[PDB]
């Protein structure tokens, strides 16, 4: 059965925290963060992808680089291309740049991706348990998710159908000796490991997909 | 509950 908690940070498939500056690239973020975890299942090795390869790549996809983007079209623009490079040999500027893909410098592809059908947490936490980390949306835009600093996020005003940002659910877990209450989904944000808690939040879990979290979700397929 | 910064 499911497992009570969950960290895949515990396990080596996730990379320190990054910062997107300002660029609307949190979408490429969430899904070089799931393509990392999926990389590191299949071969052992953890290696930082690069989201700049897909902030100036994966227009024709139908991403809008620092403007905006959606992690199932940059599952798409890597299953279409053949590959993604690594962050060192393709780094971050945070601004919209020329495609220098180099077929070279791959270190990661899918043949393309899984969407958690149905949007229900439940859902989720099957798929966080069995594949790794995951990307998600949710509704990132609240002041109270910028101050941010510790304890388990919930927000009056957060939607479960209006989302704006990509971030990638690494695990869930819960507070106390009891594995039904305080429960909260691991995630880890793009805005720097100085923001909130080492750069993630745990956001309430069980409490009606709070932020959207598992509204729509998904993972490539490696 | 949550905690803010600083
Ligand atoms: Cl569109
Ligand atoms: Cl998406």
């Amino acid at each position: 059965d499911l497992p009570k908690s969950v960290d895949w940070r515990k396990k080596g498939y996730v990379t320190p925290v990054k910062n997107q500056k300002q660029c609307g690239s949190s979408w490429a973020f969430s899904a070089t963060g799931a393509l990392e975890g999926q990389m590191f299942r299949k071969t052992g090795k953890l290696v930082s992808l690069s989201e700049q390869n897909l902030v100036d790549c994966s227009r024709p996809q139908g991403n809008q680089g620092c403007n905006g983007g959606f992690m199932a079209r940059a599952f798409q623009y890597v299953k279409e291309n053949g590959g993604l490079d690594s962050e060192e040999s393709y780094p971050y500027v945070a601004v919209d740049e020329i495609c220098k893909y180099r077929p070279e410098n791959s270190v990661a592809q899918d043949t393309g991706f899984t969407v958690v059908a149905p949007g229900k947490e439940k859902a989720l936490m099957k798929a966080v348990a069995t594949v790794g980390p995951i990307s998600v949306a949710m509704d990132a835009g609240h002041s109270s998710f910028q101050f941010y600093k510790s304890g388990i996020y919930f927000e009056p005003d957060c939607s479960s159908k209006n989302l704006d940002h990509g971030v990638l659910v690494v695990g869930y877990g819960f507070e106390g000796a009891n594995s039904q209450n305080s429960k909260y989904w691991l995630v880890k944000n793009s805005w720097g490991p100085e923001w909130g808690s080492n750069g993630y939040v745990k956001i309430a879990k069980d409490k009606n997909n709070h932020c959207g979290i598992a509204t729509a979700a998904s993972y490539p397929n490696v | 509950v949550y905690e803010k910064k600083p």
